[PDB]
DNA sequence: GGCTTTCGTCAACCCTTTGCTTATCTTCCCT
């Protein structure tokens, strides 16, 4: 009787972010854009560490990819194309009965209020995600379908009702809700001063001989499409004990904090779309975590 | 004890063989005993539906121990007794099935022989434990039976963790010159 | 008195790269000799030896594992299992740029040899790989010798391959003197009495096991004598260059 | 009376297309063909699998191999050949006797559809399957026997008339239900967006280094060609309950879905390559389904 | 009397992480 889900059931992303290049521009000169260079510095300071007090008058010597502003423009711009793609509901790796199921289980999902968060987590400029700190002001145009959208002044922790995003977000629900796609050019202009220093993606790296080693695109300064897709589906604020909006996984789970807010209390996404397939009804913020899980993609199964 | 193995393989289907087109293909089951190349370190695989057999009490199969120490040549050469190399022969038989195999043309003068390749299981079983003794790695690994390889030959049931073949890519011509 | 015809650059994808049991990579000369056999059967043009070099090889896959190829349900009778994976028998699959210079005797025009070899490649399929694209085969002749090495560098660049020879056998030499090994031919060990699941009903069939030589890949313009290149089918059943054995 | 199947009956591949190399051109530029390249990139993630609450909390690092656009060129084009070829019903290993009065119930095969849904999968950009999503503007140019088309906008889940494709399709019929063979040159002009991700073939491959590993044909990305020659024979829409179409397999079975469409209904290649054999008065969209099987190729062990 | 479907049967690893080669070139001479 119960519906077991299939063995190799995957989800594509529908959310596809480019990798988003780093630019250098003025507040008023953003059409002067000269490309942020990764450079590398090699830094000396402290031994540190937690263990080994013996070894702290030694020093401590790494080279670090470093990436700053040029002390002629003040204003760190980054540049990226989100492009939101329909058919959420298609699995395919899974397509059949369950995948179909659960379909029919979230056609009447607030695809409204997923679309509202994502087109505000690319608004507010959560995909700057330490750039934030020091930046006096964060503007993004949104250029959509030819369509200028200029947002200023957005707090992020909370989703504030505004039109602006509201009114891309009608679209990017009509995509999400149904099929086509959109795609967002979005240009971030943030206030960093003079000289600031901006903060890319860093590679993972295992043969060392460099401690930061920053992603580049022949040679400027950029972030990895994952990151600014993890900080546009950071809406889970549907999680037991929400204080704060997560990024969507199908645990709930955020690394740096080594938790998951969503495991061990049966509304991680795998009992949830069980649920959801076996005929019990989820309220509302449950199908749009689940929805919000298809939308980012992934594979559950086995 | 071996002829206690030796009949647990005779009671099953009990092929002896050192050609086999079954690994080119699971489903063929065609196995080929070649008498002239029987050597001293000629490794030797056999056949059982799914790899059936008992352990000895050091929990190994008959393809284990009759394939260190040369005793497979001791028994085809009879240091052990000629009425065991009697039940070695009873399992050492061509069985033959062209199906799910390659068929090609060779020219042997003025004419064709539809010649249909198997492998050497000498080849396989003593190239693998050589190359990976003599530190060669300019090789392939692949696992033959597939998830589970007892259904296919028992060295694909022992030897898990894949076959040992040449990687036989030729240098590449660089195109900027 | 030498005639060659050679297709530069045959751009192949999809080559059965499993050469066999123990061989799995660049097709070997019994793949090429049959290639020459199949056009002195359908365009009628017979073969002697063929030259071939590899410009571009890859195997699909890792640099330890070959891609495997998904299995499609093409037997009868499995139905009901069909919607299940496809179990996979080992088949590696590769691409590869080649350079086939032919040894053919013609006696009419350049043209309607250039023509036949075009139809016979369009139609052929070297190593159960698709020929993605071809240059436009060109006849060159070999007079004499140096007319011999003028057609030897005409297939500039290809790498060749040249016979070096088993000394013992095959796994010992590829560790110690560090050559490729690859099939120059079969060993017949059991006439087969079935053939009725086989292509002809008349042509006699032998199960075969691949004998193999051990060759080395060398440019074709640093190679001296071109017949160390040039493979053809030996009297051995197995194929063979006409040089010999490369020193 | 019941003439009976060979055992090993095997046919030749009749559509033979090539790797499908993938460079990267501007919707204005489409002659600067430049190899995407295949990048290895490193990623940091959360462990999220059916079984792993416990270990939800802690992270995931995989090597991937990715393939996205230069941020310069907002177009993928996509280059392979198709051959198509004839001498459809000739078997190489099936004898003279179940092959021939095969092949002489297949003569009413109207080979015109065939070769109308062969060259429309090859036209509307089903071999293009992850990235004809978020497309801004798919364009494909066939060039056959020095003479050239363009199709802008073909919907790929149905088979709409258009004389272009059938133009095509009377040479490629001629050809299948003939002799020969004819080769279209396909060129994919596919307006993705500046540095937006491709996606060519992954492989089927154990691979200690890379967990996701694509294909790459001198390190420029490719896709299979039995990948594009499972896109040309997605014409099934001929089983039962029929909506989408399939690739033509002997059991109409989509192992990626989990599902087989033409099993177990008495409508699978066995079947009814009986039924035309033995005189049974076989449909016309039957018959197109054994003749698309046969185009296709395959050895049929019983 | 086969014949075709589905369920039960039988297993168990020690792995290694780039080169293979390495490109087709002017002396005499007289017109």
């Amino acid at each position: 009787t119960k519906l077991k889900a299939p063995a190799v059931l995957a989800y594509s992303r529908k959310i596809n972010p480019t990798n988003a290049l780093m630019f250098a521009v003025n507040w008023s000169d953003r059409d002067n854009t000269t490309a942020v260079m990764v450079g590398t510095k090699t830094v000396a300071g402290t031994q540190s560490v937690r263990g080994n007090p013996n070894d702290a008058d030694k020093g401590n010597i790494q080279t670090v990819n470093f990436a700053n502003l040029p002390h002629n423009k003040n204003t760190l711009l980054v540049k990226y194309n989100v492009k939101f793609v329909g058919d959420v509901f298609k699995a395919e790796l899974g397509g059949g009965e369950y995948s179909n199921t659960l379909q029919t289980a979230l056609e009447n999902t607030d695809f409204g209020t997923l679309a509202y968060r994502y087109v505000y987590n690319i608004a507010a400029g959560r995909t700057l995600w330490r750039n934030r700190v020091g930046a006096e002001s964060i503007e993004t145009v949104i250029t959509v379908n030819d369509q200028t959208f200029t947002f200023s002044d957005l707090l992020v922790n909370e989703f504030d009702e505004d039109v602006d995003v509201a009114e891309i977000a009608d679209m990017v629900a009509g995509v999400l809700s149904g099929e086509g796609f959109v795609t967002l050019k979005v240009e971030h202009y943030m206030l960093l001063g003079e000289g600031s220093e901006v903060f890319p993606s860093q590679e993972f790296v295992e043969n060392s001989k460099l401690s930061k080693q920053l992603f580049d695109l022949n040679g400027q300064a950029a972030m990895h499409d994952q990151k600014i897709g993890n900080a546009i589906r950071t809406i889970d604020t549907w999680y037991e004990d929400a204080t704060t909006p997560i990024a969507v996984e199908p645990y709930g789970s955020v690394v740096r904090n080594g938790v998951a807010y969503r495991a061990g209390n049966k509304t991680d996404l795998f009992t949830l779309m069980d649920g959801a397939v076996n005929g019990k009804s989820l309220t509302e913020e449950d199908q749009m975590f689940v929805t919000a899980n298809l939308i980012r993609g992934g594979v559950f199964g086995g | 004890m071996i002829k206690e193995m030796i009949e647990d393989f005779i009671s099953k289907g009990g092929l002896i063989f050192t050609h086999s087109g079954r690994y080119t293909n699971t489903n063929n089951s065609c196995f080929i005993f070649n008498k002239n190349d029987i050597g001293v370190d000629t490794k030797v695989d056999m056949y059982t539906p799914k790899s059936a057999g008992i352990k000895n009490e050091e929990g190994e199969n008959l393809w284990q121990v009759l394939n260190k120490a040369n005793m497979f040549y001791r028994i085809y050469s009879g240091e052990l007794g000629e009425e065991l190399q009697y039940l070695l022969k009873s399992c050492c038989t061509a069985k033959e099935d062209v199906t799910t195999l390659p068929q090609i043309y060779f020219k042997n003068g003025e004419g064709y022989d539809i010649l249909v390749p198997i492998g050497n299981a000498h080849n396989l079983i003593s190239g693998t434990e050589y190359l990976w003794e003599h530190k060669y790695y300019n090789t392939f690994t692949q696992k033959l039976g597939g998830s589970n390889p007892q259904n296919c030959t028992h060295a694909c049931n022992k030897m898990r963790g894949g076959f040992k073949q040449f990687n036989c890519t030729p240098p590449q011509v660089e195109d900027n010159y | 008195m030498r005639k060659f015809i050679i297709v530069k650059n045959v751009k192949v994808d999809g080559i059965n790269a499993k050469s066999s049991d123990i061989t799995v990579g660049m097709p070997p000369a019994t793949t090429f000799c049959g290639l020459g056999e199949t056009m002195s059967i359908k365009t009628g043009i017979v073969v002697k030896a063929v030259s071939y070099g590899s410009v571009k090889f890859e195997v699909r896959g890792s640099r330890f594992n070959t891609s495997v190829t998904k299995f499609a349900w093409q037997d009868r009778g499995n139905g009901g299992k069909a919607n299940n994976n496809s179990p996979i028998q080992p088949k590696p699959l590769a691409d590869g740029v080649f350079t086939l210079c032919f040894e053919v005797e013609w006696e009419d025009c350049a043209e309607v040899l250039v023509d036949k070899v075009t139809n016979f490649i369009n139609t052929a399929r070297i190593a159960g790989g698709t020929i993605a694209s071809f240059n436009k085969p060109f006849v060159k002749v070999a007079k004499d010798a140096e007319e011999l090495a003028s057609v030897k560098n005409a297939m500039m660049p290809c790498y060749v391959v040249v016979d070096c020879g088993v000394e013992v056998n095959i796994f010992e030499d590829a560790v110690n003197r560090k050559l490729q090994p690859m099939v120059n031919g079969y060993k017949k060990l059991e006439k087969i009495v079935d053939n009725k699941h086989m292509r002809d009903k008349f042509t006699p069939a032998y199960l075969a096991t691949p004998t193999y030589t051990m060759i080395g890949y060398k440019m074709v313009s640093n190679v001296d004598n071109f017949d160390q290149a040039l493979w053809q089918y030996g009297e051995n059943t197995k194929v063979k260059t006409i040089g010999g054995i490369y020193n």
